[PDB]
DNA sequence: TTCACGGAGGCGTTGATTGGTGGAT
DNA sequence: AAATCCACCAATCAACGCCTCCGTG
């Protein structure tokens, strides 16, 4: 376990915010961190409520379907629901 | 125009492009394999199936790009053209969406 | 008040990362990507350029 | 016994990491 | 006035995606 994986790439996530903004508009160096801190928590967030819930029925496997679920029991329903819609596609 | 009518529509126009789009799982804005280790990082996790990492990579896309222009409306009402830390601090404020991020960005 | 259906997720997760700092930012990540970059010509305004 | 599927490890790429300066603020 | 700090640039090498092989259920 390298310390560095808790974290996504700072320019891969730079370049998404540059995308959401205006032309002209410029990023802080902090605010780059700051969202490279939370993207990252977003996942393990996700990710221990979908874990706790593979263990509770003995499943070994974090799949598809267990981000979905545990994104809808945390209150993130937008991205549940538009990512079923995304899953679909990918499975058509 | 305005970045609030922007951030009010930006579900449908979310919905519009997965709904109407050319899909290529082939490119990701986020490398798969980096999801996957954030994921691995976490003890409690065994195996992860090849679409999580997909639905995260797509997710976190999103995530990053709601959150830019939440923060983009508080530069945007200090007359500033640089977004900062503390923009980012408001806009997590304003919905309990993001609670969980009160211990990575405090106050 | 904190969100009802993040409230014990939360909690999990502070202690997991108080754990996790338990068993483990740098002006830089890699020596040699630091060296590469101190090493290479650089243009007037500061910039790169190719070799 | 075969089928579905994800980890481990090898291979061929491959774009994220990186800092000095101008000038915007 | 004098200081702070982010876009600009592209080549190396840490690592990403793909593949094959094997273990599991
Ligand atoms: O109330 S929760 O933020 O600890």
């Amino acid at each position: 376990m390298k310390e560095q994986d808790r974290w996504l790439p700072i320019a891969n996530v730079a370049r998404i915010m540059k995308l959401a903004l205006p032309e002209n508009a410029k990023i802080a160096k902090e605010a780059k961190e700051c969202m490279q801190e939370c993207v990252s928590e977003f996942i393990s967030f996700i990710t221990s409520e979908a874990s706790e819930k593979c263990q509770q029925e003995k499943r070994k496997t974090v799949n598809g379907e267990d981000i979905l679920f545990a994104m809808t029991s945390l209150g993130f329903e937008n991205y549940a629901e538009a990512l079923k819609i995304y899953l679909s596609k990918y499975r058509e | 125009g305005t970045a609030r009518d922007i951030l009010t529509t930006y579900w449908q126009h979310i919905i519009n492009h997965l709904e109407s789009d050319n899909h290529d799982y082939k490119i990701h804005q986020l490398p798969l394999a980096r999801i996957k280790k954030v994921m691995k990082a976490d003890p409690e996790v065994k195996m992860i199936s090849a679409e999580a990492p997909i639905l995260f990579a797509k997710g976190c896309d999103i995530f990053i790009t709601e959150l830019t222009m939440r923060a983009w409306i508080h530069a945007e009402d200090n007359k500033r053209r640089t977004l900062q830390r503390s923009d980012i601090a408001a806009a997590l404020s304003k919905s309990d969406m993001f609670d969980f991020l009160i211990d990575i960005v405090p106050r | 008040y904190v969100n009802a259906k993040q409230f014990h997720r939360i909690l999990k997760r502070r202690v997991a990362r108080q754990k996790l700092e338990e068993q483990l930012r740098k002006p830089y990540l890699h020596e040699s990507r630091h060296n590469h970059a101190m090493r290479r010509p650089r243009g007037p305004g500061g910039r790169f350029l190719t070799a």
